[PDB]
């Protein structure tokens, strides 16, 4: 306590011999050091940096309970094949934490650490939120077994699609878009991340629109229907606005974009379980900080986050589509997102046990690039509770939107039949064979299955297993 | 036109030796199934009439198929649903649920309209077979 | 239009002849293919899947006017120095983007691009955003004019400094550093990031034991004196609220933390404009995705994203302290916050001419590890309009909170005069030396000169430009 | 176990020897009486039932839950030392059982209906266990100990205070008067009286008004923070806000509430003053109704608990030697369960239960009626430093009038305070009187209240006791 | 009049004997000790001024006694307040707070009345020393 | 007290060759300088008294030292500030200030503390120069 700068391994931030206690907040990252700069002593500045300490000593520590409030870390350990990159484990006090704040956990945990000089590269891979953080937050509005109950639909995936082209359809035809994919079987459909209000289609018009191709559907086919109308604006008072209208005429669901920002999210998901909405999140913005190894935020932090501030769905990826997915770490994500606890599994990066409090169920959306040819893969990749989303699967059908429709949910149906029964469906002779004896007697999806058959997406993999 | 309620219905009507695969794998993952029956197609008519109570750990699926031709014989022409229950912890709740029968008829609902405020549309979704007559009468 | 997947630079995303319309949304992306990925191919998939395409053709184009609503990657350069990198610069129509709303521009611009699998890495670099979109935005609440018109300071950088430790401290303890800071000679002071309202401190008492402290200040010295009220919060309803009481007591200032999210920003930022409240960003997260060259987003680009906002501050990094920041990238984001209008200027990392529309100008702040006895480097690399904030730099003084805010204003002042009378004041004798010379007379100043002189942070940066 | 018809409760999954507590459990204790002819184990089992998930004849709607999850389980019941056929038992019940941040939900499973039960003839809840992840959805104190004396720039001593008497008949502007006079002599407050609400002798305006002018003129007078507790407490919630919304309209520091106002609107009171930057103090008005008798009802050591989970700043807590029932073992819990940051097991104190307090803040204990500054030296012993003393007749009952009375109240209390930090041996009946007889000895107020009042005293059998030395 | 902020102004102002012991019982229940001055005795002026540091790691009770007879020769005539903080856990805040020194002659306040809406007054505290010398100059 | 207004109020009180050579600057940047004095020093005061007109682009620093001079001789005892103005887009405000006069003794400030609602407090910067005396007549 003299004047003077001395090392954040010094000033308390560096404990290998801590016990941690289950209320503590615990953090994983992955530090790449400077040349020259110890291990410990990089570890104990992002513990210091995110808790209590600045780069010179201050007197002013002797005024509160210092040692409480100083995070730790306390283990330190080589990554596999990767020279001179490290897992630093941290622990933090739980009163350093805003009660049911996302935005003050995230100003401790991300706010600064990321920027600093002496480190050439952060990833925060993990964390492990306490049971006594997360009685503090709301959880899902509805979650995946009530959202089930409000569908009238079990014991399959459930089935969307975004509505295409992404941007420049007026409010009249996306109505018609909307009436046709769910009158040929969809559950849902969205609109687009970027369709919120624009020249070619101011919103109004969307919703309403919408409405009557849902109902139109629903009293077609005798389901309940929706499609995510998108209520992302500019200002929580404008977001207000859309989501209000949104349940004033009927809609069981909306839709956020990331982008938005953890306070509007938290705002809205409470609002979501005052107004019996279904909240879809989409991931706007998620692969800035999320795509690679070295450095930013893994997606699986993201789905701990996401549960927490209580979006009803969020998009977690398709192994075999368009964007992005090791299949170790899809799994990974879907897990965080779905089950009751968390257990130690290394090769699915789940680097903590955490339980996840009763806080209900998040559904995980497939999304984008996929087809029905895939149906197999994505059953056994993603499992039951799942939205599989098919926007330009369904829309770019050569016989009509009701056709790729149809196409998409009889290879689902006659997929989860067949697996029920006990086939092999995973196996590559079983499972595109359960989906030509369905073909056999439905012309949309002989058709599907044709138009798409050599199409796949397959490139190395930038977010990937450090264990196997 | 076809009610497109349950998980199998783009499928075709599912055969006795259909119905057991799907009862056996639910009471193989441990889950109680129950028979359900309704001549109300609603997509919002949560509570069909229960076929009796659900079969708590019975072990044979051939029970099961037992019950579902027992309510097949005693109840009126409509709908009758298989479902499965889970009752574990972070689920309690319905996870299979598939139509077993259905009307050799079914004319489907129209789309009522009241003018609400503004633009908006004040939708009620009405069944021809039930406004037309009671239940035990409708097809 | 017959079904099926064609190359996205088949489908009208590239078009080398394309003409930049004066209303067009420009942005230059550096992108890293995947191996076998023509670049540009990778440039066209950008550029589709952020304006109107998707993997698959759709009949459903044919509704629209189809080609004013495709962008256009234009132009695909190879980076220098950067072995299968390139530069694109793609163009998006004006009637893209929902008018004032950052969430809508974001939805497209970084919404799903990022992620996608044909492509290794991807960064946003820069964005020329035309006049006519800028004039729906508000821009800074107050602005650098108006905000030193309320302080009445003129001509000398502005003073402020982060309350430390960063955690643990009581309200009433907050006030009285705040005290002892002002009273010394800072302007402001500020909560730290992630100070909003915990167990240790809940907000109302530290709002008003600041404002005590605040008004014995102004009292004590005749000037007009403030802190950095935290208003950050999990919910808008929260943030409102703290916002509100703050300006009930009359705090000219609040800030702001950027993991709120820019829904929750722009709301604040409108706010702030209707209730004569300056508006401090503290840009918590930003490094997560703005540290690495080969991917995410330029904190250049964030720049005008939030001047846009209309935020009043915004961190903008120091060059010599303990954070990130080469001088000719913090040079470049400098003059994007503060200059009317902007002129190519790739050694800065300035892609695109673009006129600010007379959007107010945003005050950068320099934080983080810095001392008085870098006043010099300061004052030359950053210029008259900015705050000068010394967290540890003030309070980790020997004699005192007093005494390390005397310093810091002695060392400024003296050197802002040197400066005007015409000396080499960046020159390493003249500098140091004038500090030494105003020291002889200031016993606080010759203290922290001497306690802090060995320190420096040089390490390689990752931000760096491309060209010299 | 799901055939039909009834079988015991403790054959029904809510009696388990072999039960590991968890951490997340809500635990409680019990004191069972049973019917002469019930089993010990039966009776707490149909208790675990009954404030769980259990009727009285089997239902297979059981087995749409996660049933085993949700069954609350006795896992001990120990004999009463020496007394015979009644027993302690322990029961544990899940955290997902309770509804976050609610007393009322909390209180409709623990206390809802098994006091009623037939086949026991007696019951009370002794302690429980508040988990560390349930207290976390709770408030705590608005303000607490620590901003109480951070607000009134008083700290090293006691806080002193008064009710005004006649507690009911005087108007607000005599009312404002005692305030003025009991602040101006030395008090740090007065209160209105637990039943000085509004009426037709004095509506609830001009007695918050006429205290204000009181109120400020001490300020002014002294050059200290000065206060007295505006009773808020009313028939509905609107009006209750109303009343708090007008004490904060016009600068009060505090406002009072009555424990007859109940659980609901209390919650909302004690968020509405951490929201409004006020002191909220509690009055335990009916507490004895359930908390007198040790065979049955709730111990007010369970109430604290539930009062600081609530957030009220002071509560009263007892005296020891005043006159109110306060056996000094069961007081002493009482206020370390009101101060400390976390519990150990300490069973002569009534702390059957380790339990940690999660961070919420301190609640101001308050000691209240028929005490006098004569006990000055029993009450720092008993009680320590964070306490309010109130002497309402103490105060108001000097025959030299209010001002005199206070001023006899604040310098035993200062006079008691320095000489204890000096090390004097205060507490022993040779040191204690003796301080304060010294300090009497240049303040004429303190040697007629000394002369006055020395020899009062209140004794009597107990009935609140402990069962461990 | 006499101002009766501080735990002890009810009785005589404290000998120097009187205050080492009190500054000896809060150093053996290790808490810091500090020495503040002021010239504004308003009930919320919360923030005196500091003399110095406060003496954490100080130990022997005559060293405090010696940075409080510097105060008292530094300092213009006024107040001066001896405090104790307790930094741990559950406190993290003042526990002990009396007054050392006072002016001879304190003229003390009155009290300004604003006539409110209705027959609310708003009250105002105004020091006689304050309003009539700045800080330095006032008693 | 000191009055820290102004831009070098932590330094020295500056000469004339100091105060001419910040004119220079400011001259030489293009920027209007003029003179301006008072003697209230409120922090809100923001209108002070002007000496004559901006002296616009006038060339010569003497002829602004001149002008200083001249408001010396002629102003009351109170304050004297030095102010450049940027008439430049993007700008349109003074861009430096400074003090080149001040009295001999400040007495400077106190703080009037009114009580609000609850606990907030509605304060005044009251100037012990400006209660007393009239413009003119301050200092
Ligand atoms: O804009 C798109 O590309 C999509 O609408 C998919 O369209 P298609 O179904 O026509 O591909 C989705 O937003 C992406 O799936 C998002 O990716 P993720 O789910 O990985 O966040
Ligand atoms: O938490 C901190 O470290 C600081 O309070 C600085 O404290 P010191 O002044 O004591 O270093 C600032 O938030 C950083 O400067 C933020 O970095 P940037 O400005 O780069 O975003
Ligand atoms: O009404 C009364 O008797 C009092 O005003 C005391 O009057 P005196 O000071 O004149 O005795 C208090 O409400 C009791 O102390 C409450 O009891 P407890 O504190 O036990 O709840
Ligand atoms: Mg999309
Ligand atoms: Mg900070
Ligand atoms: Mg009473």
């Amino acid at each position: 306590y003299e004047s003077g700068v001395i090392p954040y391994a010094k000033m308390g931030y560096w404990d290998a011999a801590y016990t941690v206690k289950d209320t503590d907040v615990l953090a994983l990252f992955r530090i790449t050091p400077q040349p020259g700069v110890d291990p410990v002593e990089a570890a104990a500045a992002v513990a210091g940096e995110s808790s209590t300490a600045t780069w010179t000593v201050v007197w002013t520590d002797l005024l509160t309970a210092c040692e409480r409030y100083r995070a730790k870390a306390y283990r330190v350990d080589p990554v596999p094949n990767s020279t001179d990159v490290y897992f630093a484990f941290i622990a933090y006090e739980c009163d350093l934490f805003e009660e049911a704040s996302l935005a003050n956990l995230t100003a401790s945990i991300i706010g600064n650490v990321f920027g600093f000089k002496a480190i050439s590269a952060l990833r925060l891979e993990d964390m492990r939120i306490p049971h006594s953080y997360l009685x503090t937050f709301q959880g899902p509005a509805t979650g995946i077994i009530v959202e089930r109950e409000r569908l009238n639909k079990y014991g399959t995936p459930l089935l969307g699609a975004t509505v295409k082209p992404k941007l420049g359809l007026s409010g009249k035809n996306y109505g018609r878009v909307v009436y046709e994919g769910l009158k040929g079987g969809l559950d849902f459909l969205k609109d687009d991340e970027n369709i919120n209000s624009q020249p070619f289609m101011r919103w109004r018009e969307r919703f309403l629109n919408c409405l009557e191709g849902i109902n139109r559907a629903s009293a077609a086919t005798g389901e309940v229907k929706g499609s995510y109308l998108n209520v992302t604006a500019a200002t929580m008072e404008e977001v207000y606005k859309r989501a209000e209208y949104a349940k004033a005429i009927g809609s069981i669901v909306v839709m956020i974009d990331l982008v938005m920002g953890y306070t509007a999210i938290q705002s809205i998901a409470y609002w979501a379980r005052e107004n019996d909405m279904l909240l879809h999140l989409h991931r706007a913005g998620n692969s800035t900080y999320a795509r690679q190894k070295n450095h930013g935020i893994n997606f699986r932090v993201i789905c701990k986050w996401m549960r927490m501030s209580g979006v009803d769905h969020i998009h977690a990826g398709t192994v075999v589509g368009k964007l992005e997915g090791d299949p170790l770490m899809i799994k990974g994500f879907y897990d965080i997102l779905r089950l009751t606890e968390l257990e130690v599994n290394l090769p699915f990066g789940i680097f903590f046990e955490m339980d996840w409090a009763s806080l209900r169920r998040c559904m995980p959306v497939a999304s984008g690039g996929i087809h029905c040819g895939q149906m197999h893969q994505l059953i056994h990749y993603l499992g039951d509770d799942v939205v599989l989303q098919f926007g330009g699967g369904t829309i770019g059908h050569p016989d009509g939107i009701q056709a790729g429709a149809t196409a998409n949910r009889v290879a689902l149906e006659a997929m989860v039949l067949a697996r029920n029964e006990g086939a092999d469906y995973f196996n590559n002779q079983v499972g595109p064979q359960i989906l030509r004896d369905a073909a056999k007697t439905c012309g949309p999806l002989q058709t599907a299955l044709d138009l798409w058959k050599d199409i796949s997406f397959n490139y190395t993999s930038t977010d990937t297993a450090d264990f196997s | 036109m076809r009610l497109t309620q349950g998980c199998f219905s783009f499928l075709p009507d599912l055969t006795d030796a259909q119905i057991e695969k799907q009862v056996a794998y639910a009471m193989s993952r441990g889950w109680a199934m129950n028979v359900e029956w309704t001549d109300d197609p609603h997509p919002r008519n949560n509570y069909w009439e229960l076929w009796g109570l659900p079969l708590f750990d019975i072990k044979d699926p051939a029970t099961v198929m037992f019950e579902l031709n027992e309510a097949r014989k005693s109840c009126a022409a409509g709908y009758i649903r298989m479902n499965a229950f889970d009752a574990s912890y972070g689920t309690e709740s319905c996870v299979m649920s598939f139509l077993t029968n259905r009307p050799a008829n079914e004319p489907g609902f129209y789309l009522d309209r009241t003018d609400g405020i503004g633009r908006q549309i004040i939708y009620s979704i009405k069944s021809y077979s039930v406004q037309a007559n009671p239940e035990g009468s409708r097809y």
